[PDB]
Formats: structure tokens, sequence, C-alpha cells
RNA sequence: AUGGAUAAUAAUCGGGCAUAAGCAUAUUACCGAAGCUAUGGAUUUGCAAGUUUGCAAGUGGUAGGGGAGCAUUCUAACAGGGUUGAAGGUUUUUCGUAAGGAGGGCUGGACUGGUUAGAAAAGAAAAUGUAGGCAUAAGUAACGAUAAUGCGGGCGAGAAAC
RNA sequence: GAAAAGAACCGUGAAUAACGGAGUGAAAUAGAUCCUGAAACCAUACGCUUACAAGCGGUCGGAGCCCUUUCGUGGGGUGACG
């Protein structure tokens, strides 16, 4: 109707909130979605496709 | 746009560390040091609330065992004789009657044996 | 004249113009209830105990106000795994003001 | 907000009533009368006894000359009195303790049966342990209970 | 709030006599040692006691004593000084403004020297 | 039940202690957990009424997966507040499952912010993390060649060192 | 601090070290370490406890003593003892 009452349609957005690292609360938090240590846990892994 | 949670960073703290009212060297004004107490003390306060529901009973059964040992009695006839009765009193009430009322608690007694 | 009855799912010390918190009754506010559940009387003379629920016992009360009670904090939380939860919690109460132990 | 309004109430030291109970201790066994003596100390035949409040009576126990232990335990208990020394274990017998003192039979025997705290050092003040067969506290006015009516 | 009224109502330093001396080059632990023997005591004991103290740190506090005398004989102008009975009422000492100094520890290493200052108030009182 | 050696700081039925308060069988009452039940309340799926209610099954949790949200900074629209006192700081009351919201007193003396939508330099308790400030050890080590100082006058408020 | 109008002058003090007054200002607890100015840290006054009593210093019960009060199975502080 106006600029005031913009609202989409009910499904178009959603949550924009979710950061992992965050804090325990939160879900991914401490080992931020990795789990403990390994190859696959390191900053700056890539899965090599062949 | 740079965001800074300067105010709310502060404000967050000083109601967690509002509580730490009281105790003992710097567990009332360092935060990392109240943090960890306040913590502990809210771990402490969720039990100790089941164990408040089973300290009274035995303070109840004490007292309940003292004033029917009175009468020539001990606990254990004195509730079988009364839960094979139909009476269906809790201990605490008659806890009370047995510290406040020894007429009612006689009386009970009494009409039990 | 002193009473005790089970108003909600416990048994009290019910007095002729006492003030009592008893659990959230389904009652509105500034009505009459009547508990028929008096467990044992005594009328400063004779204790009339009885079987549950004696047949002509009955007290009478008006509902004050529907409050709750001072919010506690449950905490739950265990060390090195990095699990922990507070919840506040209030308790749903109902005052009521006594105005007669009708006996027998 | 105190949401209770029906509270269990515990008695204060404005409230309670202390007798001043003798005991005879002619014919009983040690433990046999320790046990009824620490729970007379303490204080569980009233009903209004509270954990935290030094309620119960005085006990006087008057012929602990006269207490008898049933096998050869007088001549086999054993009693250890460490001293703090390298190679300070003292070791005593119930034939030798009685011959100095023989009230310190009963004390020991009571003293361990109490709650082990503040409340139970200040419970066991209130025990007088007479060797003779007469007490020397006159104008209290003791009344004798015999502990095989409880 | 009105800062003008909300200072013409602080202002009733116009009856209490009190004397300050900031910025001594002194450390406060060694002047809280003096400061406790003055407190509480009479106004001739306690300058007896800094005039014959066996510390450094009275040969400049018991002229302080004085300033405050003399302030309190300029505010309370009727009047002599003999009969009202003064004493110290309170006495405190506060810490300062430190400087920051470098002494050359053995081995190429420096440590570090705070000389510290001290603030001291005093607040007389009378008997009458 | 009894004899068949025991390890080095003082020992053990947990202790007192018990001749039963030990052991074997049988019986009764009682105590005994966050188990079950009684009362109040909240929430997740499935089924119906509608536009929240009723019933059934649930509701420990690490790695991990999913769903609803709070605060912070800024922007677009509409609607506001403030020198008769804004932001900020300090106490207090109340509300919500929580992150948090709102109100009052004191300091403070100019900005701030509601609703809907959007963006992100969007949240610390730990990285032998960085910068600044301040404690503890503590009035403790030390005051830097064991060639040495004593007295009398002078200036001076003040002299073991001039 | 809007503008130096940046404290003439008097007293203590050896002192143009500091302070107390007096004038400027709306403010001097805006005084040049100068807007508001928190936390760590260092002290003083007041109320309650503490010199026979052993340990993550808290939590659940619990007298006694101090303030407030819509007057209360109301609030705040300290808390002997379990």
């Amino acid at each position: 109707m106006n600029l005031s009452n913009l609202q989409p349609a009910e499904g178009s957005t959603h949550n924009q909130n979710k950061r992992v690292g965050r804090g325990e609360g939160s879900g991914k938090g401490g080992t931020a979605a990795r789990g403990h240590k390994g190859a696959k846990s390191r900053s700056g892994y890539s899965k090599k496709i062949g | 746009p740079r965001s800074v949670n300067s105010v709310a960073k502060r404000a967050r703290r000083k109601k967690i560390m509002k509580q730490a009212k009281g105790f003992f060297g710097r567990r009332k004004n360092v935060w990392t040091v109240a943090k960890n107490a306040v913590e502990k003390a809210m771990s402490y306060a969720y039990r100790d609330r089941k164990q408040n529901k089973r300290n009274f009973r035995s303070l109840w059964i004490q007292r309940i065992n003292a004033g029917a040992r009175l009468e020539g009695m001990s606990y254990s006839q004195f509730m079988g004789k009364v839960k094979a009765n139909g009476i269906e009193l809790n201990r605490k009430v008659l806890a009370d009657l047995a510290m406040n009322h020894p007429e009612a608690f006689k009386a009970i007694l009494n009409k039990v044996k | 004249m002193y009473a005790i009855v089970e108003i909600a799912g416990q048994q009290f010390k019910v007095s002729k113009d006492l003030k009592v918190y008893v659990h959230r009754l389904a009652n509105e506010e500034g009505s009459k209830v009547s508990f028929d559940k008096v467990l044992l009387l005594d009328d400063n003379g004779n204790v009339t105990l009885g079987a549950p629920a004696i047949e002509g016992a009955s007290v009478e009360a008006k509902v004050l106000q529907h409050l709750k009670g001072d919010k506690v904090i449950v905490f739950k939380k265990k060390r090195r795994k990095g699990y922990k939860k507070r919840n506040g919690h209030r308790q749903y109460l109902t005052q009521i003001v006594i105005e007669g132990i009708t006996a027998a | 907000m105190d949401a209770l309004s029906y509270k269990t109430i515990s008695a204060s030291k404005a409230t309670v009533t202390k007798e001043w109970i003798v005991v005879d201790a002619e014919g009983h066994n040690l433990g046999r009368l320790a046990s009824k003596v620490a729970m007379i100390l303490r204080g569980k035949y009233k009903p209004s006894y509270t954990p935290h409040v030094d309620c119960g009576d005085n006990v006087i126990v008057i012929n602990s000359e006269k207490i008898n232990l049933t096998g050869t335990k007088l001549n086999d208990k054993i009693y250890m009195r460490h001293t703090g020394y390298p190679g300070g274990q003292r070791t005593l017998t119930a034939k030798v303790l009685q011959s100095k003192n023989p009230a310190l039979l009963v004390e020991k025997a009571v003293k361990g049966m109490l709650p082990k705290n503040k409340l139970g050092a200040e419970l066991f003040r209130n025990l007088n342990v007479v060797v003779g067969s007469e007490h020397t506290h006159g104008a209290q006015k003791p009344r004798t209970v015999n502990l095989n009516d409880l | 709030r009105k800062r003008e009224t909300a200072d013409a109502r602080k202002e009733a330093n116009k009856s209490i006599a009190f004397a300050k001396l900031n910025n001594c080059p002194t450390s406060p632990r060694k002047m809280r040692l003096v400061a406790d023997l003055v407190r509480g005591q009479k106004v001739e004991r306690a300058l007896n006691i800094l005039r014959f103290s066996s510390k450094e740190a009275s040969r400049k506090l018991e002229k302080l004593l004085l300033s405050a005398i003399n302030n309190w004989e300029q505010k309370n102008s009727e009047g002599n000084l003999e009969e009202a009975g003064l004493f110290v009422k309170e006495i405190r000492v506060d810490g300062g403004m430190m400087l920051k100094r470098l002494r050359p520890a053995p081995q190429g290493r420096a440590h570090r020297i705070r000389k510290r200052s001290n603030h001291v108030t005093i607040v007389l009182g009378a008997i009458n």
C-alpha cells in the first residue's frame, strides 16, 4: 500500500542472522562446524575433486 | 557501516554481576571471577531444590517419631496403623500437629490405636 | 475452630479469617468457592478426626486475585562439553480469603 | 514474596527447655547405654526437634565406674592416641584406661555418636560423667530417668 | 536539574572548616602511618605528635593542621579558639599521579620505578 | 569356627561400638531417587474446530543437522520526543522461555528515536593474543669496590653530604 | 569556556608548594592533568557479625540485630547454627 507497509510473500525471507562461531547457545559454536582436529578442519581446506 | 556494541556490552555484564552481591574477595567486582561464580551459584540453586523436598520430609518424620514415642509407640507402627485406617494426612500436617497441638496428635493416636 | 483442607493438591491449616496462597484456580476474581475436602476439624474443644472428605464439613473462601510468584532461574550446565541453558520460571498462584468453615 | 503461606515452625533458643536428666549406669553395656545417652543429648524425644539448634537435655551419668563390657573387651580393647611425632602412636587398653579416671570410657563412648560439628562439640559440654555415685550440681533438682522406658 | 541551583545547594562549606594538601611528593602508605596517630585526637595533642614524630612525613603535615586551624578561625570570626576545643574529625590520605622512570638492571634489561604522590585532606569539627 | 610369618609416615567393619547391632530361613511395618502418581504451567509433532482450543505420543545430550528470535551501526517511508532537560554514567521497580523491553530518582548539558522493509566492519572468557591503566610479591631486594671520618663557625625556614 | 572574562586582593605557610576565602560565569565538583567522565586499584565514616575453630568460599534452611513500609503469610542489610 505505502512505503511503510511493505510486506513480501510468506516464505520468501529467511533468518539472515545465522553466523557460525558465535558462542554456545546458537548451535554452531566453539569448534564452529568442522568437528575436532584434522585436515578438514584447517583454514584453507579445499576438496581435491579427482 | 561500523557497528560497535559498546554500551550493551557492559550493560549485559552489569546485570550478571549485580547478583554476585555479598561474595568474598574479588568474586563481586572482577568480571571474569564473578561470572564464573554466578553460573556455579545458579547450578547449585537448580539442585538443592530437589533436596529441599526430601530434607523437610526427614524433619517431619523425625518429629512424628518423637511425638509418637511419647505414647509408647514407634514411627513405623504408627504410620502403618494410620495408613491402614483411612486417614490420609501428610507428614507435614502430622508433624505440625505433633509440635503445636499435642492434644490433637494424641487424639489421632488413640483413634488409630 | 481450625480445620485442614486439601484445596488444589495440598493440605493447609485453614483458619476462620486466613489468607492462603494456592495454585491457579479456574475461578474468576472476586468469586465464592467451596471446598468439601476437610480431613480434620477442631472447634477448640474436640477434634472430629475421621475418614477423608468428611460429609458435612466444607470450607468457604473468596478469590482475591490471580498472581505469579517470584521468578526462579533454572540453569543447567555440563562442564567441558559447552552445553548450558538458563530459563526463567514463575508460578501461577491464586490468593483466597477464608470466610467460614461449615461443620456438619 | 513468601508464597508458601504454611511453614514448618522451627524451635529457637528462646523456646527450648533443657532438663537435667540423671542416668544410672550400674547394669548396662557400654555402647547400649551410650546410644541412648547420645540420643537424649542430641534431643530427639521431643516433638520440637530442630537439627540446627542445641535442643535436648543435660545427662548426668552417676555410675560410670560400674559399667561393664560383654566379651573380653576389657582386656582386648585398644585406644590409639597418636601424638604427631615420628613413631608416636600410643596404644592403651580398656583395663588400663579405667584404672585412671574410669569416666573416660563413657566419655569416649558418647563422643563419637555425636554430629562431629560445632553443634556436637557444644553438645558434649552438656554431658556430665561422674565416677562416683553422687554428682556436684546440687541446686538444680535433677530427675532420674531409666533408659528402659524409651 | 538546574546546575546553578545544585551548586548553590552544595555550597554548604561556609560552616565546615577543612584543609587540603595536593601533589605532595611522598608515598601514601608512609603518610597513612602518621595519619592514624592523629585521627581523632585533640587539635593540640595532634600538633605535639606531629612535631615530635620521627618521620619525614610529618614536617609538612604539621603545618596543614595549622592551615586548617587558621581556616576555622577565618570562618568562625566571632569567637575565640580555645573555648571551642577543636579536634581532628576526619583525615584521609589518598593517592596521586605518579611519575615513571627506568633503572637499568643487569644483562641489558630495564625495570620500572614509580615515584608516587599523595593527597591529604583534613576536617576539624568542634566540641563546643 | 581354629593354626597355617609379615613391610617399611598412625591405624581401621567408614567410625562409635555391638556377644547381638554377627550368621542361616521365614513374616510384617517402615525409610528410601530427578522412577511412578497428585496440582499448576510451558513447548514439539499428528489428528479436528476455527482463524487459539481439544485429544494422543513425546520433551538427557557431545560431534553434527533444522526452526523461531534479541541487541548493535546505518539507510527508505509514515509518525514523534528534547535546555519545562537528549545521548552517556549510577541506583531502583516491573514485564518476557531467554537474548532483552519499559518506567522513576541522582550526575550530565545536546541530540535522539517508534512501526514496516533493507544492509552488515553485527555480540569474547581463554589464542604462553595486542595497547593503555592499575595491583601482588612489599615498604621486601637494593641504594653500584671494606680509602674514613670528627668538631667549630657562615648563608639559610630547613645542614651527617654545601 | 559562548566569549579568557585564565582567579585583582586577603589569610596560613619560609615560599609566586598547596589550600581556604573574595571576584568572572549558567556552572570552578568547567581552574589550564580543565566537556561527560565508568572498571580495575587505593582509602574514610556508618549498620550487622567475627579471637575452640579446618577445605572451589557457594546453595538450601535458619534465629538474633539494624532501616523502610500501601502495614505486610511486604521490602532491604548483616547474619550465630545445620
